[PDB]
């Protein structure tokens, strides 16, 4: 790996500089290098890894949606034929997106998840595994689409089972997991009633636990609760 | 429109 | 070149798709491939080339400024020593920026400028040559800084001489050239009085020619005149 | 603050 000669601490320092400069491809390469040193990641380091790849794949997903929309219109009735270029370029961006998801899933499998024993780290990584299989499912159309969808579901479900046993209902990791699993049900699994039920139960159980929190923790939890409410308003 | 998923920390 | 097997028309089509998807590195690679086919560029194609590289180098310049500011603070009195990492990563981004500028300057020299005979194309390319030497001057600190600054000045000056002889004072290419040469004087050449004089004379000579224009041309010219006025307000 | 240069067409 091209980061093999750089100190672990120097990689983490440069990931933070790259975030400040909005250089997210560099940030992701620095954090991949840090993971490949073989040591477990701290809470702060896990969040640097997630921020880096979320921004890279987020740009790819937005571009893919623009190109897919143009392609679908070109296949409508009455549209002038323009050749293979739209499909080719959508395929190019799709292949690059799939490569980024495969890179993240590979880091989780070698060997972040198997060394993660505490609930906060294990739930964080299983949620990430669900998220990157969900991004693969957004572009999947072939014989493997059902297995990709089940891999996302299975990862989210194991994370949910641990979070319900080991974390309070206001924990921000537990809340963000439930938010994203609810969107999986609505957008990917064609299960809008399951999506609405999960968001509502998660919101109500967090509301009843807010009284236990400090002012700073209350702010952290209510920010994610507002996203659950915004989705419920969109869906009902 | 698209629903919200978990934002940056 | 990796674009050597793709049709010229397909490269131009994909550059337009990449713009819609905000994929500016792809856009620049497609337009580099189109230039390397060896044919002259139309007006629309010249503007696609400029939009692509302006967005790529614009991201690099913004990142370089963030990192340079962090580096300068780390060299202030009382700042804790943090090692070589800030300098290393600023140098990395700087080298990539210099590489992009060298790529554009190479396209202009091989062989866009020498085949450009009409005023609109020759002025467009000489202005671009001034712009990318100016971006090199923004990061230059060594024995070549004076020669980089003179290369920018010389390109802008040849473009100005042609534009004054062959274009009306409201032409948007002539106006954008004068805007950017005025910023060169203020920010690079330490000549704020020359910058203010050029912006004021350019604004006044365009105002007196607006009566000759159609409604659509009037909108095009007044948009750039407003940027000259905004700079004069900042500088006086 | 930084002065303006030519924007996209
Ligand atoms: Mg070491
Ligand atoms: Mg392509
Ligand atoms: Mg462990
Ligand atoms: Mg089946
Ligand atoms: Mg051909
Ligand atoms: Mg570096
Ligand atoms: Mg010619
Ligand atoms: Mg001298």
């Amino acid at each position: 790996g091209a980061m093999g000669s750089m100190e672990r601490a120097s990689l983490i320092q440069k990931a933070k500089l790259a975030e400040q400069a909005e250089r997210y491809e560099d940030m992701a390469a620095f954090m991949k290098g840090a993971v490949e040193k073989g040591e477990e990641l701290s809470c702060e380091e896990r969040n640097l890894l997630s921020v880096a790849y979320k921004n890279v794949v987020g740009g790819q997903r937005a571009a893919w949606r623009v190109l897919s929309s143009i392609e679908q219109k070109s296949n409508e009735e009455g549209s002038e034929e323009k050749g293979p270029e739209v499909r080719e370029y959508r395929e190019k961006v799709e292949t690059e997106l799939q490569g980024v998801c495969d890179t993240v899933l590979g880091l989780l499998d070698s060997h972040l998840i198997k060394e993660a024993g505490d609930a906060e780290s294990r739930v964080f990584y299983l949620k990430m595994k669900g998220d990157y299989y969900r991004y693969l499912a957004e572009v999947a159309t072939g014989d493997d689409k059902k297995r990709i969808i089940d891999s996302a579901r299975s990862a989210y479900q194991e994370a949910m089972d641990i979070s319900k046993k080991e974390m309070p209902p206001t924990n921000p990791i537990r809340l963000g997991l439930a938010l994203n699993f609810s969107v999986f049900h609505y957008e990917i699994a064609n299960s809008p009633e399951e999506a609405i039920s999960l968001a509502k139960t998660t919101f109500d159980e967090a509301m009843a636990d807010l009284h236990t929190l400090s002012e700073d923790s209350y702010k952290d939890s209510t920010l994610i609760m507002q996203l659950l409410r915004d989705n419920l308003t969109l869906w009902t | 429109d698209r629903p919200d998923t978990e934002p940056e920390p």
